[PDB]
This record gives C-alpha cells, structure tokens and sequence, in this order.
C-alpha cells in the first residue's frame, strides 16, 4: 500500500456526501521521499496555476421555444436520475454533479440555436452517453 | 387574480395591514408572495397589462429582498439559509429554491410575450 | 430571588468566571419557579454567548433540570428544538 495524505476539506466533503454513487477525484505531487493528495483548489497555492476548462457545444435542431424545452428537459432528467438533483440556480440552470447546463443565445445566426456546456473528462464520458441515450430515441 | 386585475395589490396591502405587521421582512409576507407568483406561473395564457406587471416585479423585488436577509426581531449538495419566524417554528416555513421560482416567475412572464463563466 | 442570580450572572466575565458561577449555581439545590426562570436566563445568554466551552456547559446545565422531578417541562422543550435547528 502507498501510504499518502488527504486534505481535510476533501474528505470532509466526500464523507457528507457518502453519509447521503459520487466518486472522488484524485491529485498529487511527487515529493521528497514521500507523496501527497492535494485538492483542485488547494493545488493552485503553489503558484502558477492556470487553468483550463473545455466547453463542447450540442447541436438541435428543433421549431420549439427554448425556455418550455428547457423545462421540459428539466423534468424528464430529474424524472430519470431518481430525484438526485435537489438543488437548483437562480438563472434557470439546472446542475447535476458538476456539469452546468445554461441557455445560451447563438453568436450571429438566428437561424440556428446553439448552448455551450462544460465538463471534465469523467463528466465527459457519461454526458456523451446520455447524450447518445436520448438521440437514439425520445418522444419527438 | 386576472378578473380582479389590480385588486391584487390592494388585497395583498390589506392582508399585510391586518396582519398587524407592516415590516415585509417577516417569512410569511415572503411565502405568499412565492405562491402568489407560482398560480401566475402555472397558467401563462393569463396576459397582463404594463401597471400589473410593475406591480409584480416589485412585490418579487420585495420577496427578493426579504428572502436574502431577515430582521432579528423577537416578540451531493443543496442551498438553503437561516432566519427567524414571526411567532412560529422555522422548520414550518417549508419553502424549496426562492431563486427557481424567480426564475419560474421569469420564464412565465416570457413566455407571455414569446421572449467566461455560464451566466 | 431570581434578581440576584441575574445579577450575579451579568456582573460575571464571559471567558472564565462565568463557568465557575454556573458551576456554583448548579450544585445548589433549585426550585420549580427558579428553575422556570434560570432556563429562560440561561437561553438568554446562550444567545448571547459564542463559546463553544460556555454553550456546552449551558446544555449540560439545561439537561440538568430536565431531570428535575417537579418541573414541567413544556415550553422549554419548545425552545430546545428551537435551539437545536439553530445549533
């Protein structure tokens, strides 16, 4: 076994949220003779740090309105995650784990819409497979 | 509400009146200014005029404002905040998410009309 | 006299010498009426007081006249809900 240190916040979080299917990121540094774990937030006091985050875009096309589908889209997820979102925001942006999902207006087309949303890797892997999930099939 | 028109103001002004509590900061000016916004987002075939949507930007502005702060007077992850209730336990005002409603409120008065970082 | 013991309590420093005072106060014996009147003091200065040490010693104390047997104990149970949602 490796033996390494935890900072305290990360895994007062981690217990919170275990207490009441998250998994857990993990970061650390080589240091002498030894290794440690360092939060994403923590981490950025050894400055540098900087950082960069990707932004994929998703492409409909669809005639309805985008407020109504967004509501819509916010009661079929909520509807299929078993009720694990309990939190909302004020711009009528709904999140699940760490993934933002916001309306966005296009840059010059008004013939297309286009939302920009953002994630990591781990956050990747499953918003491309729900993503595939409802292009295979919904009540369209 | 829509065949009163503006005696919603006035209604509401009279309950507050009765209520013997002129100060909106209490929570329960607040929860029923929420659920008065939430029967105007239920139905948004209801079109209202330049006076009432004034109206209910400012009693909105006004819950706003009483939800983020409260007097102190006496006599994995979710949101939530702390105050004092008005002669009553504050585990009994069960209200979810004021900011969603806002934006419900929001949505419903666009939806009337047809319409870095993340915001 | 719940005067004197108010007294007494306001005259005390918060850091150090009000845990002694409430010790003192607590291995005396209490009455029903004095015991309705100290919980309501003690609340008071629960509120008052940020200590973690100090709010401790008010719950132990509080806990304390719970167990007494001529006491009835309806609005301080009240309060102690209330206290414990803002715990």
């Amino acid at each position: 076994s490796i033996p390494v240190g935890i900072s305290l916040g990360l895994l007062k979080r981690e217990m919170a949220q275990g207490l009441l299917p998250r998994l857990l990121h993990g970061t650390l540094i080589m240091k002498e003779s030894n290794f440690r774990l360092v939060s994403s937030e923590q981490a950025l006091k050894e400055l540098a740090e900087h950082q960069l985050r990707f932004t994929c875009r998703v492409h409909l096309h669809d005639t309805r309105k985008e407020q109504e589908t967004a509501l819509r889209v916010y009661s079929h997820l909520k509807s299929v995650l078993k009720d694990h979102c309990v939190q909302h925001l004020p711009d009528g942006s709904v999140t699940v784990e760490s993934v933002l999902l916001q309306a966005a207006a296009p840059s010059e087309d008004p013939g297309t819409k286009v939302l920009l949303v953002s994630w990591t890797y781990q956050d990747e892997e499953l918003g491309s497979f729900l993503t595939s999930l409802l292009k295979k099939g919904l009540p369209q | 509400v829509v065949q009163h028109g503006v005696g919603l103001g006035e209604a509401l002004l009279e309950a507050e009146t009765i209520e013997e509590q002129e100060s909106p900061v209490n929570c329960f000016r607040k929860l029923f200014v929420c659920d008065v916004l939430p029967l105007i987002i239920n139905n948004h075939d209801v079109r209202l005029p330049a006076n009432l949507l004034y109206k209910y930007l400012n009693k909105a502005a006004e819950f706003y404002i009483n939800y983020v702060t409260r007097s102190t007077q006496i006599e994995s992850k979710r949101s939530s905040q702390k105050y004092i209730i008005e002669g009553l336990t504050e585990k009994s005002s069960q209200i979810v998410d004021p900011w969603e409603r806002l934006f419900k409120i929001l949505n419903v008065v666009g939806m009337r009309c047809e319409w870095y970082g993340d915001i | 006299k719940s005067a004197a013991l108010h007294i007494d309590l306001c005259k005390a420093t918060s850091p150090a010498d009000a845990l002694q005072y409430l010790l003192q106060f607590a291995r005396k014996p209490v009455e029903a009426e004095s015991v309705e009147g100290v919980v309501r003091i003690l609340l008071e200065h629960y509120y008052k007081e940020n200590d973690p040490s100090v709010r401790l010693k008010i719950a132990s104390l509080l806990g304390l006249l719970s167990k007494t047997a001529g006491f009835s104990p309806d609005c301080i149970m009240d309060d102690a809900i209330n206290i414990l949602q803002n715990e």
